[PDB]
């Protein structure tokens, strides 16, 4: 409910030339966020396989594969490839965010 | 005075005057002669063309063309060099004369020859390509710029002609757009424009409409996407007539499934299913003996490897230019490491390592899927920005890495 | 027209004759000529083609 | 600012044409096609056009006429009439 | 006329000649309907107005 | 127990709102400039 | 209404020629209506509203 009030405030303040940009920008951001989510799962999946090798419970596996990375953020030879893939994923996410930031500028006439 | 009704003209013995005017760069007189006189096709002969190419061809232009071949060899440039060498030592004499005029940068004469040419738009695109590749060569800025300007002028002339023709007729214009080469350059108008990077020609409503129609195939255009997807998921339903068609049930279904749009959608869905199966196998696998789903995953990976090999064969060394193709190939080879490690029943350390290889490869497959999603969503005006921005980011990342090492070095010493 | 075997292909005359042929096509008229290959009738035949 | 419109259309062309050039068989069975091609790659290895060209030439003549008359119609002064007067 | 070099001149001249031929000959503009139809067919606005 | 999924969903929603507000504040003047 | 009808027809694409001509005509009619309405608004206030 507080977020809904925040949204009405934001719309009220920006009811002018900026408004269209805002709304357009808004949708772009959400997509990136969704994208981010669909990455975490995969990472979590991998993380699960790395850490909890032995697990034979549907619900426990479901919970650990879904919301382990979120908790982690809230809180031998693997290192080199791990950092490489971290850099690759960060590249993708950062370019997505930056594209979302300038998305409206190119389309503006 | 000289050209008048009273002074009857045989128009058969004027060849010498035409040759003299042609060599001396007299375009208006050439046009006047062509208005009422000989036939350019009949007049042209092997001996005359050889003399034109040998005696009167400037050595500076020949050196420039040799430099172009040595440095910027192209599919059309090698052919034109072979033609020049042959004549210096389906005949299409008009094309040879047009090329001869273009190389020496005779704008008006080239225009007249193009007007007299049987095939114009293809010739114009080829002239644009040749002039641009010559302009890439830089021995003197004057000619390098004049050739580029002439290429741009010819490109815009071809654009105007093709848009007017497209306005005139639809099906005939589309048919001509893909006309096979008549030995002019070994390629059609479309590929020739692609090689020369004619933004104006490609950035045309007619070409875009034709490309969209091809990208839909025989399935009806503007039939709306949600209907297509619903029919794809429910295969029998498209037989009910939900999806129209451009112009027999077996033919209908074959056309529907052969449309590259439906093919891409099916490929994406199959990739998602493969990723889900990979995730299931990752947490459920017996070290001693793999089960059937693992073998199915192996078969799908083999199919993906075959597709990657096909992409290599089709594209070449330029395939590895993009970093994401390199990443996909590296991940596909990386999966083979885990496959090999799984081959050992003993050495539990090796088994765990192979399991970790599979585990890590899953993430890069997910990143590849993310990339296809990102490209699909941003296939519009933003696309170029995206790709450009992307490369920039990576450089900075690389830069960051080469800093960490140094810091780490220092940290170690501390 | 063009009784002499030599005919001048001036832009004005070519445009005028093209307009005449277009007018005839619009009304589906009949064009009467001599039929000789050489001369102005050659232009008429080419425009008809 | 002038060339933004054409550049992205060019990029869209390149991506779409590149994908279309590839085979359009459903992915799970795509392998089969390749196998078939392999046979063709090994077993085998081991008037109307004039009409279209004439039509294109007709359109070229129309375009030439149009561009020629454009220059004549560009002038808003009839100096020929003044000279005749 | 030599001076006239604009587009759509042959049709105008032919229509004017046909109208002149029909004017004096035949009914001699006895019925306005026929002349109006003939002029409308070739789209000669100025003569129709005048 | 079950709180985690809705909690992360609302976290994403709030982050979306705050991020779009910041980004709008960053480019606010550009559109109005003549 | 003409602008609306022409725009919705232009949305349909069987041949680009008519699809573009209809859109251009719709834009022309829309701007003509804009000019007429702004002139009328300048003329009178309450009657225009
Ligand atoms: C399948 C389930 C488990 C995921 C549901 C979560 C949703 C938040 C995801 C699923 C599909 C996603 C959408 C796929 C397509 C689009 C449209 C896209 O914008 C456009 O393509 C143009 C729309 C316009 O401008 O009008 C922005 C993201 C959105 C809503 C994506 C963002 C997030 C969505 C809705
Ligand atoms: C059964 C599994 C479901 C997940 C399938 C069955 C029907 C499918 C839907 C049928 C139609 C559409 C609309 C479709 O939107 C488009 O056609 C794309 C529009 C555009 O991008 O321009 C997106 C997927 C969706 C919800 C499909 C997604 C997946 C659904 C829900
Ligand atoms: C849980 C699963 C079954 C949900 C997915 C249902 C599918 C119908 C989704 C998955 C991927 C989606 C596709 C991703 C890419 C494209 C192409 C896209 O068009 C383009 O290719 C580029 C132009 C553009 O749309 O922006 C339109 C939507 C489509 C088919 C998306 C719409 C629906 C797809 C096939
Ligand atoms: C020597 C080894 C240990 C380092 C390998 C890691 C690579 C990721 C580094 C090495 C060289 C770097 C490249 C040097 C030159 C370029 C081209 C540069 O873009 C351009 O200069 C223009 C290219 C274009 O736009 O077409 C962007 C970064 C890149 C790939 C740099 C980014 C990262 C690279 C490939």
């Amino acid at each position: 409910f507080t977020l809904r009030l925040i949204h009405i405030f934001t719309v009220s303040r920006n009811l002018g030339p900026k408004i269209i940009m805002l709304q357009r920008m808004l949708i772009d951001v959400f997509f990136f966020l969704f994208l981010f989510a669909v990455w975490m799962v995969a990472f979590g999946v991998a993380r699960q396989g790395i850490l909890r090798q032995n697990e034979q419970r549907w619900r426990w596996i479901f919970r650990s594969v879904i919301y382990e990375p979120y908790l982690a953020m809230f809180g031998e030879w693997i290192t080199i490839p791990l950092v490489c893939i971290y850099m690759l994923s960060t590249n993708i996410l950062l370019v997505n965010l930056l594209v979302a930031m300038f998305g409206y500028t190119v389309g503006i006439v | 005075e000289i050209f008048t009704n009273d002074r009857r003209w045989e128009s058969a013995d004027l060849q010498e005057v035409m040759f003299t005017a042609l060599i001396k760069d007299r375009p208006k007189f050439v046009r006047l002669f062509l208005e009422n006189g000989l036939n350019l096709q009949k007049f042209l002969t092997n001996e005359v063309l050889t003399e034109l190419f040998s005696t009167h061809f400037s050595t500076l232009v020949y050196r420039n063309l040799q430099i172009a071949k040595n440095s910027y060899n192209d599919a059309l440039l090698t052919f034109v060099w072979k033609l020049v060498a042959n004549f210096r030592r389906t005949r299409h004499p008009l094309q040879a004369l047009f090329i001869w005029a273009i190389l020496q940068n005779k704008k008006e004469l080239s225009k007249v020859i193009w007007e007299q040419t049987k095939g114009c738009t293809l010739a114009a695109l080829g002239a644009s390509k040749l002039l641009k590749t010559l302009a890439k060569v830089k021995n003197d800025i004057n000619a390098a710029g004049e050739s580029e300007e002439l290429a741009n002028e010819y490109e815009t002339r071809a654009v105007e002609l093709f848009t007017e023709c497209y306005s005139n007729d639809e099906d005939l214009a589309e048919q001509l757009l893909v006309y096979s080469c008549e030995a002019w350059g070994g390629s059609n108008c479309l590929e020739l424009a692609v090689e020369a990077t004619d933004q104006h020609f490609i950035a045309q409503p007619g070409v875009q409409n034709f490309l969209s129609k091809q990208w839909y195939g025989e399935i009806s255009r503007d039939t709306k996407n949600w209907k297509i997807i619903l029919c794809l998921f429910i295969i029998p339903l498209v037989g009910c007539g939900l999806v129209s068609f451009r112009k027999k049930l077996l033919w209908y279904y074959v056309a529907f499934f052969t449309s590259p749009f439906v093919v891409f959608s099916w490929n994406v869905v199959f990739y998602i299913a493969f990723l889900l199966l990979f995730a299931y196998v990752l947490l459920m696998d017996f070290h001693s003996v793999p089960h059937t789903p693992e073998l199915i995953l192996y078969a799908l990976v083999f199919v993906l490897f075959c597709d990657e090999v096909r992409q290599w064969y089709m594209n070449g060394v330029n395939y590895f230019t993009d970093l994401w193709n390199v990443m996909d190939t590296l991940g596909l080879f990386y999966f083979i490491a885990g496959i090999v490690f799984r081959l050992h029943s003993s050495n539990k350390s090796s088994l765990y390592s192979g399991r970790v290889i599979f585990c890590l490869d899953y993430i890069i497959f997910t990143l590849r899927l993310i990339h296809i999603f990102t490209v699909s969503r941003n296939l519009g005006p933003k696309i170029i920005m995206l790709q450009r921005m992307l490369i920039d980011v990576f450089f900075f990342l690389f830069l960051f890495a080469v800093w960490m090492v140094a810091f780490g070095v220092a940290r170690q010493g501390i | 027209t063009g009784g002499a075997k030599n005919f001048a292909l001036k832009p004005r005359m070519r445009k005028i004759f093209s307009r005449l042929i277009y007018i005839a096509q619009s009304k589906g008229a009949w064009i009467l000529t001599g039929g000789t290959h050489y001369g102005l009738m050659k232009y008429i035949g080419e425009v008809v083609r | 600012q002038e060339n933004n419109d054409q550049v992205w259309k060019f990029q869209r062309y390149f991506l779409v044409q590149e994908y279309c050039n590839r085979l359009n068989i459903p992915f799970p069975f795509v392998v089969f096609a390749y196998f078939y091609m392999v046979v063709k790659k090994c077993f085998k290895c081991c008037n109307e056009d004039n009409e279209t060209l004439a039509w294109e030439g007709v359109m070229k003549e129309n375009y030439l006429v149009k561009i020629n008359t454009k220059a004549n119609d560009n002038s808003e002064e009839m100096r020929h009439r003044f000279r005749q007067l | 006329k030599m001076e006239e070099a604009g587009d759509e001149i042959v049709s105008n001249a032919i229509s004017y000649a046909l109208y002149k031929a029909f004017s004096t000959n035949e009914q001699d503009k006895d019925n306005w309907n026929g002349q109006l139809k003939l002029l409308l067919e070739w789209n000669q606005l100025d003569l129709a107005s005048d």
